[PDB]
RNA sequence: CCUCUGGCAUGUUGGAACAAUGUAGGUAAGGGAAGUCGGCAAGCCGGAUCCGUAACUUCGGGAUAAGGAUUGGCUCUAAGG
RNA sequence: UACCUGGUUGAUCCUGCCAGUAGCAUAUGCUUGUCUCAAAGAUUAAGCCAUGCAUGUCUAAGUACGCACGGCCGGUACAGUGAAACUGCGAAUGGCUCAUUAAAUCAGUUAUGGUUCCUUUGGUCGCUCGUACUUGGAUAACUGUGGUAAUUCUAGAGCUAAUACAUGCCGACGGGCGCUGACCCCCUUCGCGGGGGGGAUGCGUGCAUUUAUCAGUGGUGACUCUAGAUAACCUCGGGCCGAUCGCACGCCCGGCGGCGACGACCCAUUCGAACGUCUGCCCUAUCAACUUUCGAUGGUAGUCGCCGUGCCUACCAUGGUGACCACGGGUGACGGGGAAUCAGGGUUCGAUUCCGGAGAGGGAGCCUGAGAAACGGCUACCACAUCCAAGGAAGGCAGCAGGCG
RNA sequence: AAGCGUUUACUUUGAAAAAAUUAGAGUGUUCAAAGCAGGCCGCCUGGAUACCGCAGCUAGGAAUAAUGGAAUAGGACCGCG
RNA sequence: CCGCCCGUCGCUACUACCGAUUGGAUGGUUUAGUGAGGCCCUCGGAUCGGCCCCGCCGGGGUGCCCUGGCGGAGCGCUGAG
């Protein structure tokens, strides 16, 4: 059973474990469990205890340091590759973008490149400014819609007012019957 | 949990309801919010239907109108005074709707010598030597000093107000549901209703 | 239940789609649209069981989303698409216009209109709202919201609505003399003028109507549409034309007719 | 007469201490031809659930009964009476249901055994859906 | 049970020890009448408030039946002239 | 098809049953050649279950640096199929059973003017006056060290994306609209004064939330409706005003562009859900009074709730139901549409394929979600029960087959 | 034509009543139970109709059965102060 | 009428009833004690960041400002938890 942080007792305990919280793994959204885990402090009794070297002693050891193993994949976001090969906002990101190389057994030797998000490109510029385009669309729809509509009022309020002109006048022609 | 339903309880004939179901979901209770006052904490539950209601904890401030000259500020809250349902909730001091707390009444005093530019409060023979209310009641264009001069003629308050704002807080009613919108709101009494709650409060003071 | 229900069953499916009883279990549970469950039929059982165009599910779904079918001028995919009253179907490609109105008896009706009529429906009017800025709002029969309408249009009037702008281009309005098609109870599909109209506050107004044929006969008024004043319609009637023969005259008029055949 | 409670008893959309230098009272006709009472205009009550001059509306359904008792505060028991059929004996037996409506203090002389009307409207309470709308007096008992 | 006015000098002696048997008070793990003629002696319970109270019966009782719960100090609120 | 017949007597005429008579379901016997339909672990044990399966899902349109396959045209990132994993959605539908349940469910009926509602269709979506040529840091999948006897267990290290998670402005935007108003200018007047405009500067300036006030565009039978105006608030467990994706590829001289996909506050719409109104339920009096300061029936004020409401709390009132059968009990009782038998009435049945309800061994509590008090989700306890290295782990057939009883 | 006309029970009509079942129309599933099909040398057509007690809603009838009104005149009607 | 016929007693079988045993076993409702678990509130703060404060400086502006790297540390503030 695994050791986990903030537990801070000597034995084991059995918690209810969450999305957001270590030692679990959800199933079903909203799911929690009572799993049972190992606290903080530590003794003999366990297997295997974890360690990260922090600061690297004078002396060389063979199976660690020895040895370097790199970063796997590249970066791909533009920022980031804008923070790791040191960019500006002008300088083209797409040809700094690590590329791999590819050589097995029987295949022809390739470089791969990721798809690199959050470049500026003009299908992106393109679409703002459609939404844009459409908010005028939108704005110039309304007005017209208003005038049109305000013209109409006008019209069916003076059709009634003469209406109800005309029933004072008859009215007062009645009176004068 | 807390159960709302009426399948609990017993008939108008005083029968006994048997049940058929077990408890469910829409027949839900949550615990009393309890809104003390304090520097503001506001919780946000989630609802049936996916909406938040906002249970306020402890909560200091919230907007008063005073509606007979329609001013509606920011205030903090002093007090708990008066509670129509429950004294302990007196005793103990919780934000409910319709009772009766304190509120500052700088704000309407405020409002009241920018607006009509006389002084209320202000036990007589004192001058703010910061000399600011002053430079607010004095020194207006000869255009303007007759549209203060015929405001003034309706500058005249209640007097249980007036001692209310010399005294320096003013009683006010909780409109709003603390525990349901989050907010403190309501309105400041004057009138009748002032008369009231006075008398039942000086009745309950012996 | 546990919530809403997402099956429908053959049996318990509306008699007026026409279902039969031995072909599955289920029946298409239409999907949320415009126009209500039980007052609908649904975009599978127009094109499978009326036309014969698809035989089965797979053959709905595969014209469906192929993009030929085009309910109100805008093109629908989902073959559970509940088509109501006065929808217009637009098959481009077969280059056919429908348009669902009612028949003689409960149906719906296969009923083929020419393009310069089938770019207009007529919608009854629902509610009158006021939106945020003084905004006049119709909603019709099927969910159209319309802000600024024509002041005259009042709760119970129809709307003669230009189908790929959306838009009023005329209205008649709920009078005695007008026509009407009736569009529910147990006097469904009848068409006639409006005889009379009897206030009921609370209860639910109800309407008498009068037909070519001098029957007459009462109706509540949610199922009342008017389409045309006077006699005269604003669009095309079906065969039969709304007259509700008796059934000694529809065995008379049967007989006689394939007597005539042969 | 007025605030017998712990709280203040007033009609809520009225703004009663407007500055000046008789109280208006709200109050609706509640359809269906309900003449409202002149007590509820002329009066000085309050009321939550009188339908006149209260935070009601009378729907669905309108009903009739008898007074049968009047003892509780603000409402009132109706016996409506009817009959019932027996498919079998072609026959029938007399029922009743009694049931508790809230009379508004609009109607402020009413003994027992009057036939008063009664509508639907918003649950009141527990057991109490109907309000009294109008009142008619039992046979004879003019004086 | 403790105290004030009043009264007295511990009831026909004092001192020094703190052994057995006593006489008179107590306490005891674990078990709970296995002791003995017999629960003898001891022990349990115990006041008050709120509940709850069976058989039987002369209808009066049984009855505080049995069985439960609450109880202090302090800061208050409400009702009773 | 509105049917009777044998039997008490030595014989008769009657009341009266017993027994014959015809169905209709369940079992059981003996018998069985064709063919079309078709019930089938309901009754007893809502008793217990070995095993396998019963809810998963990818479009041009959220993420694609697994050579896992692959095309060449490169070097100006990503051709294209594509397992994996994050994200989104569904898993609340369906199916099974009928244990509970007697004004309860349910049926007809109406109401929500007393509420919520993912979705789909239609509105809305520059109305706000105050790095945008695109902002940040983690994480799975992948590599690599593992642990336990064992689980759909998971840990420490490296990396790396978003329509995940966060942050956040530019454009409209040049002023209008309401306050405050320094001041400016004019007519009357001995004159204070009155009347009249213009107005720099500063404050507020959209939809939604919350409070209070004023007036009375469109509605209903009826609003405290809708819409307007005003004074303010706006929740840090924050409400909107888009930092998203795919196809074609044109036009002004960098800027304009079309067709879509997704998501969003609100308003309708659809599917509903949810409480309510009137009326209707079988046997039982060897059940005649029941309910109440432990809510019973009302009032006033709150709390909670999605809403109305004794739903709950506080303080008052002493009510409420009952021979017109309450209350208590029983049911070999889920309710209804319906089935059998029938002259007319009736009598009996309905677990059973459609609708409504209830439940997942018994009770209870919850997380996620628009919707669950979900059990082919979780946590306890009781009964049961599986694996084991004895420390632990895992379960729910009244789903389909099947097994025991 | 809009608003009003003592009220119920009864009667008649209209509305609204979920399909399935039941009754029943059409139709040579080879007949029948069934099924909503099918027919003519592309066209022709079907996929009806009735019943659905009780309660509720609507409009006619006014016999029967109830209920009322004016009797300490607190009565209609008609105009005047 | 040598007909029929009724009861006790004696034998046999069967079904019930009363019956000391404060009898026995199963269900169901429930007063009262103990009470797991979830949810809410009041705390808590294992851990993880962010901003300031200095020292050493590289890239840039008219000795102050921003950056990018190295550290150190008050934990001065601050956020999640
Ligand atoms: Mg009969
Ligand atoms: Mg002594
Ligand atoms: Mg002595
Ligand atoms: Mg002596
Ligand atoms: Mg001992
Ligand atoms: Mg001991
Ligand atoms: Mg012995
Ligand atoms: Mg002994
Ligand atoms: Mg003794
Ligand atoms: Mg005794
Ligand atoms: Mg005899
Ligand atoms: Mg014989
Ligand atoms: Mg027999
Ligand atoms: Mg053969
Ligand atoms: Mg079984
Ligand atoms: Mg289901
Ligand atoms: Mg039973
Ligand atoms: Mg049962
Ligand atoms: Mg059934
Ligand atoms: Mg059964
Ligand atoms: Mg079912
Ligand atoms: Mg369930
Ligand atoms: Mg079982
Ligand atoms: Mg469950
Ligand atoms: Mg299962
Ligand atoms: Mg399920
Ligand atoms: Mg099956
Ligand atoms: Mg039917």
């Amino acid at each position: 059973f695994p050791m986990k942080q903030g537990v801070l007792t000597h034995g084991r305990v059995r918690l209810l474990l969450s999305k957001g919280h270590s030692c679990y793994r959800p199933r079903r959204t909203g799911e929690r469990k009572r799993k049972s885990v190992r606290g903080c402090i530590v003794d003999a009794n366990l297997s295997v205890l974890n360690l990260v070297i922090v600061k690297k002693g004078e002396k060389d050891i063979p199976g660690l340091t020895d040895t370097t193993v790199p970063r796997r994949l590249g970066p791909k976001r533009a920022s980031r590759i804008r923070k790791l090969f040191n960019l500006s906002k002008e300088d083209d990101v797409r040809q700094y973008v690590v590329r791999k190389p590819l050589n097995k057994e029987g295949k022809k030797p390739r470089t791969k490149a990721p798809k690199i998000q959050r470049l500026v490109t003009p299908r992106v510029l393109q679409h703002k400014r459609r939404r844009i385009a459409l908010k005028k669309q939108r704005t110039k729809k309304n007005k017209e819609e208003a005038a049109e509509y305000a013209k109409l009022l006008a019209k069916r309020m003076k059709e009634a007012k003469e209406k109800r002109q005309e029933q004072i006048a008859k009215r007062r022609r009645l009176s004068s019957l | 949990g807390i159960s709302r339903d009426n399948w609990h309880k017993r008939r108008k004939t005083g029968g006994k309801r048997k049940p058929y179901h077990k408890k469910r979901k829409y027949e839900l209770g949550r615990p009393a919010a309890n809104t003390k006052i304090g520097p503001r904490r506001i919780h946000t539950v989630r609802v049936r239907g996916g909406n938040k209601k906002y249970r306020a904890l402890r909560l200091d401030v919230g907007n008063f109108s005073w509606g007979s000259e329609c001013c509606t500020r920011k205030t903090r809250i002093i007090d708990v005074v008066y509670n129509a349902s429950n004294n302990e909730l007196v005793r103990t001091k919780t934000l409910v709707k319709n009772c009766i707390v304190l509120i500052d009444s700088t704000p309407y005093r405020q409002w009241y010598e920018s607006h009509y530019a006389l002084p209320l409060g202000r036990k007589k023979g004192a001058k703010l030597t910061p000399e600011e209310e002053e430079i607010l009641n004095k020194k207006r264009s000869k255009k303007i000093q007759k549209k203060y001069d015929e405001r003034k003629k309706n500058a005249k308050i209640s007097s249980l107000l007036e001692e209310q704002f010399q005294q320096g807080k003013l009683l006010a009613c909780i409109a709003s549901r603390p525990g349901q919108c989050g907010r403190a709101d309501g309105y400041v009494l004057e009138g009748k209703e002032l008369e009231f709650y006075l008398r039942k409060i000086k009745a309950r003071k012996g | 239940a546990r919530g809403p229900k997402k099956h429908l069953k053959r049996v318990a499916a509306p008699k007026h789609w026409m279902l039969d009883k031995l072909t599955g279990v289920f029946a298409p549970r239409p999907s949320t649209g415009p126009h209500k469950l039980r007052e609908c039929l649904p975009l599978i059982i127009f094109l499978r069981n009326r036309l014969k165009y698809a035989l089965t599910g797979d053959e709905v779904k595969k014209i469906c989303m192929q993009r030929f079918i085009k309910i109100d001028g805008k093109v629908r995919t989902d073959i559970t698409y509940p088509a109501g009253f006065m929808d217009v179907i637009s098959i481009d490609k077969t280059g056919e216009n429908f348009r669902l109105i009612y028949d003689t008896k409960g149906r719906f009706a296969v009923h083929r209109i020419t393009p310069e009529e089938a770019k207009y429906k007529l919608c009854k009017v629902r509610k009158i709202f006021v939106g945020t800025k003084g905004i006049p709002h119709l909603v019709t029969h099927d969910a159209r919201t319309i802000r600024y309408p024509d002041p005259l249009i009042k709760v119970n009037d129809t709307i003669q609505i230009d189908l790929e702008t959306g838009k009023i281009t005329d209205f008649i309005k709920f009078d005695t003399g007008n026509l009407c098609m009736v569009t529910g109870g147990a006097n469904l599909g009848r068409i006639g003028v409006i005889t009379n109209r009897e206030r009921h506050p609370g209860s639910f107004d109800v309407v008498h109507v009068k037909d070519a044929n001098g029957n007459s006969f009462a109706t509540r008024l949610s199922n009342i549409f008017v389409i045309g004043k006077g006699n005269k319609p604003w669009i095309s009637l079906p065969r039969g034309k709304g007259i509700r023969l008796t059934i000694a005259e529809e065995r008379d008029k049967r007989l006689a007719a394939k007597q005539s055949s042969g | 007469d007025i605030q017998t409670e712990r709280a203040y008893q007033k009609q809520p959309t009225i703004f009663q201490n407007k500055k000046r230098v008789k109280l208006p009272r709200y109050y609706k006709n509640i359809g269906l031809g309900f003449k409202t009472p002149k007590e509820a205009i002329e009066g000085t009550y309050i009321d939550k659930k009188c339908p006149f001059t209260g935070n009601v509306s009378i729907r669905g359904r309108i009903l009739s009964g008898v007074v049968t008792k009047m003892k509780m505060q603000r409402t009132i028991v109706i016996r409506r009476d009817y009959l019932h059929y027996i498919r079998k004996y072609n026959r029938f037996e007399k029922r009743h249901k009694n049931m508790s409506v809230h009379l508004s203090p609009c109607f402020r002389d009413v003994q027992i055994g009057d036939i008063v009307t009664v509508g639907e409207c918003r649950p009141l309470s527990k057991t109490v859906r109907f309000n009294v709308l109008k009142v008619t007096k039992a046979a004879g008992t003019k004086k």
